[PDB]
DNA sequence: ATCTGACACGTGCCTGGAGACTAGGGAGTAATCCCCTTGGGCGGTTAAACGCGGGGGACAGCGCGTACGTGCGTTTAAGCGGTGCTAGAGCTGTCTACGACCAATTGAGCGGCCTCGGCACCGGG
DNA sequence: CCCGGTGCCGAGGCCGCTCAATTGGTCGTAGACAGCTCTAGCACCGCTTAAACGCACGTACGCGCTGTCCCCCGCGTTTAACCGCCCAAGGGGATTACTCCCTAGTCTCCAGGCACGTGTCAGAT
């Protein structure tokens, strides 16, 4: 805990030189101490003042436990719901009077931004700590017009990754932070001072390495008859000859990149879409016709000649839903949380995943989803069937089963297909995470 | 003049005359005509076809009333006509 | 005599009567008024044809209530959905 | 003059329609609305007529009137 | 006025029927009425466009926001038929 | 209470907002659906949906008001399909 | 579990007018009890209505070269079918 | 000119729209006069009839719901507006 | 960039109600009032024109076009309220 | 078998066709930039679906009495034909007093910027 | 159903500036109007006969009253989907302002069709 100690030594600087600062400490370090530790440590002078905490919903079970847990005590309340926010409003304690009992506001995004009408009316806010600012990345959005109708007379931003697509969400934030604020180096100038980012190098071969790998596949024959129908027209009328359940059906005003990604991702995509096709492609090798599906099917014919367990990730869940009637027709037994199925639900389906007994190896997993802090380890072997226009979503998605506990080693497979809009978008999102990487050169 | 029977020639100068824009095109007089003709056609054939039915080799305001009544998109058009020396 | 009348192309009501009520009609807008033999006919058959109309909407209105019989609430219902006042 | 209108031709006129048995108070409703109907076209030609510096409701004039009331009349001039 | 044409039009559908003097006056009637309810709109249709030219365009919308159906479908097939073969010859 | 006396409560709220009914969405997939058979690819502003919208609403109204006078005809107070089909048939629509 | 041959098929977007709105609609009107064949009935009235209109705007636009349907393409419709509106 | 006659409402505004919207060829003097004068005969009733309505709801400010109401109340206004829906205007008890 | 009434609908109204607000989207029905009843006027005068067959949109024409729109006593009230302002306009 | 229509035809004068200008709106292009799809994330929360009584209203049957249709003999008065008379529709020719047009002139009303009072949403009553 | 009290945000406010409404001569043309011809609309008579009228008489339909049973409404509980806010990147699509060329109105001559005047003929009246 040296790192949190000089982690604590730069935030009461911060506190001392009136600036405003950007933690930016790598995920894993905990993310959560450090936070209560700066709060904990103001009781110096007197920890009674106003002080809110804006995070998600788990971020907040999180801190409260760990303000019990690490340190004795600390008045925290945590302000969630509707209405029955109204009774706990009065009953923490006096309204504006800050008694040594005044108790920690924590809130949400929705709440803070629903509501600020309530806390508007509270003093100068000490010290407002947003725990994800990459929720602020946009200098547009709606809270961010909200949240300058609080008085904050100081401000500070938690996150592990400040860049992820461009320089304007660097740009965003620096108007929250400071709103005042070869070239390399000038830029390092005005940011050495408040940017403070300890990467996983003091604490390092943490867990076994892994190895992302990228694998192409040769587009058949079936899919660039429809790409040349998609790149001048007509393949809404090459599906569209038969004419039935749906007639005088809408043109594929699909941004031609999404429509020709749907097309490399699978045709069915398409078919479904523009015949009736009451029933999937029951040929059961008419989706053989796609050919990253076949590269998919034999490297897991090959990953069974183990069993090690897979992960498979999409961006969208029509074609997730695709791969599980495959596979179920064979009979594999899947397990499947997309952003359709519920939170409960959901939580046992891990549950009995992570039973080691039961043989359910598959699991389908859309990309966006599942929050933060889920627990996979049961499983070994991450397959990005699909790219991501945003590389710090692979990044996570990656580090989901790479977290600790995972004893075997880690393989990475992004499929891709040549001669197409896939290797376009691996070269983008390639760039992206060499934007980061230079960054990170800074330190 | 060039394809059909109704004065194409007559049909421009009416739209000179009437003021209804400052200049006519060239093929506005042209569609017109074919338009009117076939809407003509339509109707002097189903009124012909009503005296084929009463078998009267002459058509008369009757047949055209009756005619109109029947098929359903003339009697859209001609909504609430009132053929003069007709009847229901 | 339902038959009869759907088949013949005649005039219903007699002729000097109907020009008398659309002279004094006029009266009371604008007093002396002369009227070509014309014009009182097309008058003749723009009101027989909606009177037409009138009763075959109200014989429709009256079926509706289970009756046979015309009754001057119906007259009334179909001039109200019509929307003529 | 509206006494002129008689029983037995509202009566004719009800069978054109498709009416079977008439009512004995239906009569004086009908002579009501036919006096409205003639009274509406009647001003509006008596206006167009004026607005021609004339003394004569004539040919074209009822006509016009049907029309604007949703009531083409071909044939009358 | 029409009379010939509808004459003609007469003798080419039905080449045996005659017509009478009424019936010639309505069918008169009809063609004036609908050659003035096309104009009228295509007028409009251009005032509202900022357009001093009533071009072909304007008669076939016309003709499309008028001609009731079907009726209208295939007025406009026979409009651009003949526009096209005076055009080319 | 005794059914009928709450409806004659919502009948006299409703007639006295002018707030309207039908969700934003639902009519908005409508009318859509109801386009891409005339125009493949045609777009709508948002002014025109709602436009649409109030316009309909109107017209459900009023044929709900005659549809109502029809049944009251006929010595009922239930208004059943009869009745709007008589409707109809004595104001022209198709 | 892998549906079989079913796919994914969604809700016709017309059973969208939920059976609750055309109740509400009709309370406006001042009707007192609704029977149940109702609904069904109240349906296909909208889809027809809707059809006229949405035809006219569809073709008051192209006519001006563009693909997006105004509100006043609409407001035009309308006023040719009788209904005017006011505000737009 | 407006202010030659007692009329509130914009002679020369009315002349130049009659002019340039192709109504006709020459347009007189006195039409431009006798077209204001009516414009504002017809507003000031509908505007007299609103303004009475809103008082009744305990209100200094007309809306929509006042010209509706207005217009639906009085017949001649209505037998005009016979077809109209004003917007977010709602109906009459 | 917008021609409108606005400036007019609002000395009307403060001359027949002295001390009354008028509210936003409700002179936006005023406005539209006007435009419509002129429009209306002035197509029918032009048919009027056109039919009677002058090139001249005058004050008789004008008159014949109100007294067959506006519908009823209005007619008369807006007549005379016209035709007092030729008058008027004459004697200047 | 004939008479109310229906079918040749004529002259001519009046209007369609052709040939050409100077004009001049429309087809072509470039641009900027801003609202509009398509597929997914999470969190709200209010409306919509469902099930179950229970009571009211739709519907069918029956009976009385009264008002509608039919029939037959008077009594109107419409229709027709013919005669007389003049208002006023329709058209022509003169001559201006009225509208278009252009140019010089400039104050009225229009886009964007102030502020504060009336009027919607509540809890309390 | 009243009642404060609440904000608290749109209804009035002001202000230079641009362009659009006045005001003055020609400017020509569109208007009134005075006068004449002759069509057709009105008034009135006499006669025939068809449609209207009045009264009697029988019975079919309209309306009240009753009983059975179907199905709509109100309430409580569980479901669901509209609604908000966010991705990223596309990439389009409208509006405005850019520019040249091939057709409108314009003449001008000159062709030969359709309009009002006449002879036939044939149907169905
Ligand atoms: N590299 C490290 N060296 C020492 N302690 C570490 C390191 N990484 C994490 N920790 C531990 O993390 C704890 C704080 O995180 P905590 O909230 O307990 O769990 P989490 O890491 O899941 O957020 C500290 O008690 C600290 O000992």
């Amino acid at each position: 805990k040296s790192y949190q100690l000089k982690g604590v030594k730069w935030l009461i600087s911060l506190w001392q030189n009136g600036l405003n600062g950007i933690l930016a400490d790598q995920m894993g370090l905990g993310k959560t101490i450090q936070t209560i530790g700066f709060l904990s440590h103001l009781k110096g002078n007197g920890l009674d003042g106003p002080y809110l905490v804006i995070a998600p919903l788990s971020t907040l079970s999180n801190w409260f436990n760990e303000i019990a847990r690490f340190t004795p005590s600390i008045n925290a309340i945590i302000y969630h719901g509707d209405k029955n926010q109204r009774d706990e409003l009065r009953r923490k304690h006096m309204p504006k009077t800050v008694g040594p009992k005044f108790p920690i506001v924590i809130t949400s995004y929705e709440v803070a931004m629903n509501d600020a009408k309530r806390i508007l009316r509270h003093y100068p806010w000490k010290y407002v700590v947003i725990d994800e600012g990459h929720r602020l990345k946009n200098h547009k959005c709606k809270l961010l017009r909200e949240l300058k109708h609080l008085k904050m007379d100081n401000k500070l931003l938690l996150t592990g990754t400040p860049l992820q697509n461009n320089l304007s969400e660097l740009w965003s934030l620096l108007n929250f932070i400071l709103p005042d604020i070869q070239v390399v180096s000038k830029l390092h100038g005005i940011l050495r001072p408040f940017i403070l980012r300890r990467m996983k190098c003091d604490v390092e071969l943490s867990l076994p390495r892994k190895k992302e790998i990228i694998m192409y596949a040769t587009m058949t024959d079936h899919q660039k008859k429809f790409q040349e129908h998609l790149v001048n027209n007509t393949l809404e009328a090459h599906l569209g000859e038969n004419a039935i359940r749906g007639q005088g059906w809408k043109g594929k005003l699909n941004n031609l990149v999404i429509q020709l990604r749907k097309n490399c991702n699978h045709p069915d995509l398409l078919q479904g879409q523009i015949d009736g096709s009451y029933l999937y492609p029951p040929v059961e090798e008419i989706v053989g016709q796609c050919g990253k599906f076949r590269l998919l099917e034999r490297l897991l014919v090959r990953l069974f000649a183990n069993n090690h367990k897979v992960l498979i990730f999409s961006q969208w869940t029509k074609l997730l839903d695709i791969m599980d009637y495959y596979f179920s027709e064979k009979g594999f037994e899947v397990c499947r949380i997309d952003g359709s199925v519920k939170l409960d639900e959901r939580r046992r389906q891990i549950k009995d995943f992570s039973d080691e007994k039961s043989s359910c190896s598959i699991f389908l997993l859309s990309t966006r989803a599942g929050g933060l802090g889920i627990n996979l380890t049961a499983a070994d072997t991450c397959i990005l069937y699909d790219s991501d226009w945003n590389p710090q979503m692979d990044l996570q998605a990656m580090d989901r089963c790479h977290r600790i506990g995972q004893t075997k080693p880690v393989h990475v497979y992004r499929l891709s297909t040549a001669q197409s809009i896939e290797t376009r978008v691996l070269k983008r999102a390639y760039s992206k995470l060499k934007l980061e990487h230079v960054v990170i050169g800074q330190g | 003049k060039a394809g059909l029977q109704f004065p194409v020639g007559r049909i421009a100068r009416f739209l000179k005359a009437g003021k209804y824009a400052e200049r006519v095109g060239a093929g506005a007089p042209v569609y017109l005509a074919a338009v009117l003709e076939y809407l003509a056609a339509e109707v002097l054939e189903l009124a012909g076809n009503a005296a084929r039915d009463n078998k009267k080799t002459r058509i008369v305001p009757r047949h055209i009333q009756l005619a109109v009544r029947n098929d359903e998109e003339l009697s859209k058009l001609l909504g609430d006509v009132t053929i003069a020396n007709g009847g229901v | 005599e339902i038959r009869k009348y759907q088949k013949s192309t005649e005039l219903l009501i007699r002729k000097l009567p109907f020009q008398r009520l659309v002279r004094e009609i006029a009266q009371d807008f604008k007093t002396d008024l002369r009227f070509q033999s014309s014009a009182v006919a097309a008058l003749q058959e723009a009101a027989e044809a909606y009177l037409v109309g009138l009763f075959e909407d109200t014989n429709l209105c009256a079926i509706h209530a289970k009756r046979v019989t015309i009754m001057p609430k119906d007259i009334q219902l179909a001039r109200r959905i019509r929307g003529e006042r | 003059n509206i006494q002129g209108i008689t029983k037995p031709a509202i009566r004719r006129l009800a069978r054109r329609g498709g009416v079977k048995r008439i009512s004995g108070l239906i009569y004086e409703e009908t002579r009501g609305v036919l006096k409205i109907f003639l009274e509406n076209v009647i001003r509006d030609a008596v206006t167009y007529t004026e607005h021609a510096r004339r003394k004569t409701v004539t040919a074209m004039d009822v006509v016009y009137a049907l029309k604007r009331q949703g009531r083409t009349l071909y044939g009358f001039g | 006025t029409y009379k010939i044409y509808i004459f003609k039009v007469l003798k080419q559908v039905h080449p045996d029927i005659g017509i009478s003097s009424k019936a010639m006056g309505i069918m008169n009637s009809f063609i004036n009425d609908i050659f003035e309810k096309l104009a009228s709109e295509s007028s409009k249709l251009a005032r509202y466009n900022k357009k001093p030219t009533i071009t072909s365009r304007e008669i076939q919308t016309a003709v499309r926001l008028v001609l009731p159906g079907e009726l209208a479908k295939h007025a406009v097939s026979e409009g651009t038929k003949a526009v096209t073969k005076f055009t080319s010859s």
